[PDB]
């Protein structure tokens, strides 16, 4: 056994990405062992839909995707099919049907710092809801008043992004969390992703 | 239902100094509150957002602080036009609940009130009613007590009191006391008096009328 | 940016009324709106919420099943319909606007309105009865004397009082109207004048009552 899929890159990165402009990673043509995943023993959530949360090594898949984002611990309930909320409508959505797993673990000792961490942001509002697996990074000032904004935010001229306020002194909610979503697929082409022998 | 408690309900403000107003919550709400100011007769003004962020366009004298359940609004370098109604609102979970209330008044020196008396007119007498009034003017502290004495007997009924609001020019006050009875009862007694006590006066003052 | 409320007034218990809130100088169709009320001598109380599209409506428990909230984006109007009104509905009603646009999870207001008054009473409209307060030797002090007229007994509370057609506005005080035992308001209005001017100038009471179309004026009566 020589070639193996790079799961440590997704699970163990120096810093993740904001929820609005999130990451998607395509994994194919490698050997995937899922026993390494338990390095983060205190797994806060391990919801798996349409697949057995243990016999992942059984099947061979054409490719697998890995979506990772950082949200507030009070909102990890919106990562599920048929869910509504601030994030499900404007930042990230799951399809009405799903397959794979969702993995979440607290990262209060790596993201929250004294003086407030202002590197993770999210989108307040938009005209229409996000699609499943649709990403939007456009940041234009919405003009509600009669007078134009001309690229300056003020009264009746709203910027659509706000930054999470992360500090070590917070509750169980309002603390940073890290999410990974694994989507297993197989379609026509020969399957090149499954466990070692 | 989160009960939101604001303190103090009333206060007196010197022309200088700083003032702190406390807003407390029965549950944890993080920074999910706003501070509003409303002057009498006008609409409310949006002063503080999220308990820490100062709204653009407002004077930098106002400030806010607090996370969790206890929050504080601080006003520094008070001026005359800082007298208004301040209230704290929370918008975390339904139903939305406001605070209590707070009225700030500018403090100045004490002034001795002036007392005047007015007897009933003949229109009331031919109508079948009598009304005697007596008024106090130009006193700063509202702690002025007026009592009604007829034939050296104290009356605690059929008497009404009214008081104006704080004066914008020189911060004075006014008050009126009215006693209304029937003409038959008015004809019997002859002497009436209103007796006022006020800390701005050395001794209580009695204004009387006999007819 | 402005908000104007209208439609208030007196209504008998058990009947219905409608209030309208008008918005202007901003996009009314992209904001959520709040209806709030404040009872006399009590703190403010939240009443109702409507979203920018109109699907989501939230009501307080004490006003469930009786009040209906609606909006008209084309006419830029917000409507509140009140049915089966009872004794505790007497308050001042405020129309407020949510801070952020195109949002359904914020619930934060920044712009308010002047407000309207709704009175739930079953009294009868009446006109004021003016009576002058004749000055006396006891009413003079330091060369100045006080004189006034006591408007008395009327159900519709708003009554405007002015002196000398508004010319005399110095030294005049108009006290708040106070309710009596019979349930009808009555207030006083007194203005002080120099004692030398007594018997030489003209002082009159310009009492104007809107609901009953009352035209009564009384001159000060020296005795």
């Amino acid at each position: 056994i020589t070639n193996l899929c790079p799961f440590d890159e997704v699970f163990n990165a120096t810093r993740f990405a904001s929820v609005y402009a999130w990451n998607r990673k395509r994994i194919s043509n490698c050997v995937a062992d899922y026993s390494v995943l338990y390095n983060f023993a205190p797994f806060f959530a391990f919801k798996c839909y349409g697949v057995s949360p243990t016999k992942l090594n059984d099947l061979c898949f054409t490719n697998v995707y890995a979506d990772s984002f950082v949200i507030r611990g009070n909102e990890v309930s919106q990562i599920a099919p048929g869910q509504t909320g601030n994030i499900a409508d404007y930042n990230y959505k799951l399809p009405d049907d799903f397959t794979g797993c969702v993995i979440a673990w607290n990262s209060n000792k790596l993201d929250s710092k004294v003086g407030g961490n202002y590197n993770y942001l999210y989108r307040l509002f938009r005209k229409s809801n996000l699609k499943p697996f649709e990403r939007d990074i456009s940041t234009e000032i919405y003009q509600a008043g009669n007078k134009p904004c001309n690229g300056v935010a003020g009264f009746n001229c709203y910027f659509p992004l706000r930054s999470y306020g992360f500090r070590p002194t917070y509750g169980v909610g309002h603390q940073p969390y890290r999410v990974v979503v694994l989507s297993f697929e197989l379609l026509h082409a020969p399957a090149t992703v499954c466990g070692p022998k | 239902e989160i009960v939101m408690t604001q303190s103090p309900a009333f206060m007196s403000a010197t022309p200088g100094d700083k003032v702190n107003i406390s807003c407390k919550a029965s549950q944890d709400i993080a920074d999910d509150m706003n501070w509003y100011q409303q002057k009498p007769g006008e609409a409310a003004i949006f002063i503080i957002q999220e308990a820490t962020t100062l709204v653009p366009g407002i004077s930098p004298r106002f400030s806010g602080s607090g996370y969790g359940t206890d929050f504080t609004l601080t006003i520094n370098n008070i001026e005359s036009e800082d007298a208004a109604y301040y209230f704290c609102l929370q918008h975390d979970n339904f139903p939305l609940t406001f605070g209590g209330g707070t009225k700030v008044e500018i403090k100045r020196t004490v002034a001795a009130p002036s007392v005047f008396i007015f007897p009933p007119s003949d229109e009331q007498l031919k109508s079948g009613t009598a009304s005697v009034v007596c008024l106090l003017n130009n006193f700063y502290p509202r702690e002025a007590k007026v009592q009604w004495k007829v034939d050296n007997a104290l009356q605690s009924g059929n008497s009404q009191e009214s008081v104006t609001e704080q004066d914008s020019k020189d911060s004075t006050y006014s008050l009126s006391s009215t006693l209304t009875l029937s003409k038959a009862d008015y004809e019997k007694h002859k002497v009436y008096a209103c007796e006022v006590t006020h800390q701005g006066l050395s001794s209580p003052v009695t204004k009387s009328f006999n007819r | 940016v402005q908000l104007v409320e209208s439609g208030g007034g007196v209504v008998q218990p058990g009947r219905s009324l409608r209030l309208s809130c008008a918005a202007s100088e901003f996009t009314f169709s992209s904001f959520a709106m709040h209806w709030v009320r404040q009872a006399p001598g009590k703190g403010l109380e939240w009443v109702a919420l409507i979203s920018y599209d109109g699907s989501n409506k939230y009501y307080a428990d004490s006003v469930k099943g009786r009040f209906t909230i609606s909006r008209d984006n084309s006419k830029n109007t917000l409507y509140l319909q009140m049915n089966s009104l009872r004794a505790e509905d007497t308050a001042v009603y405020y129309c407020a606007r949510v801070s952020y646009p195109l949002t359904k999870y914020y619930y934060g207001m920044d712009v308010w309105g002047q407000g309207t008054t709704v009175t739930v009473s079953s009294a009868s409209t009446k006109g004021p009865s003016v009576f002058p307060l004749a000055p006396s030797s006891k009413s003079t002090s330091g060369g100045t004397a006080a004189l006034g007229c006591l408007v008395k007994d009327y159900f519709p509370e708003p009554v405007t009082v002015s002196w000398n057609s508004g010319a005399l506005t110095s030294g005049v005080h108009t006290f708040p109207a106070v309710l009596q035992s019979s349930g009808l308001y009555s207030l006083s209005s007194v203005v002080t004048v120099p004692s030398s001017s007594l018997g030489t100038q003209t002082y009159i009471c310009n009492v104007n009552h809107k609901p009953s179309n009352t035209k009564v004026d009384k001159k000060v009566e020296p005795k």
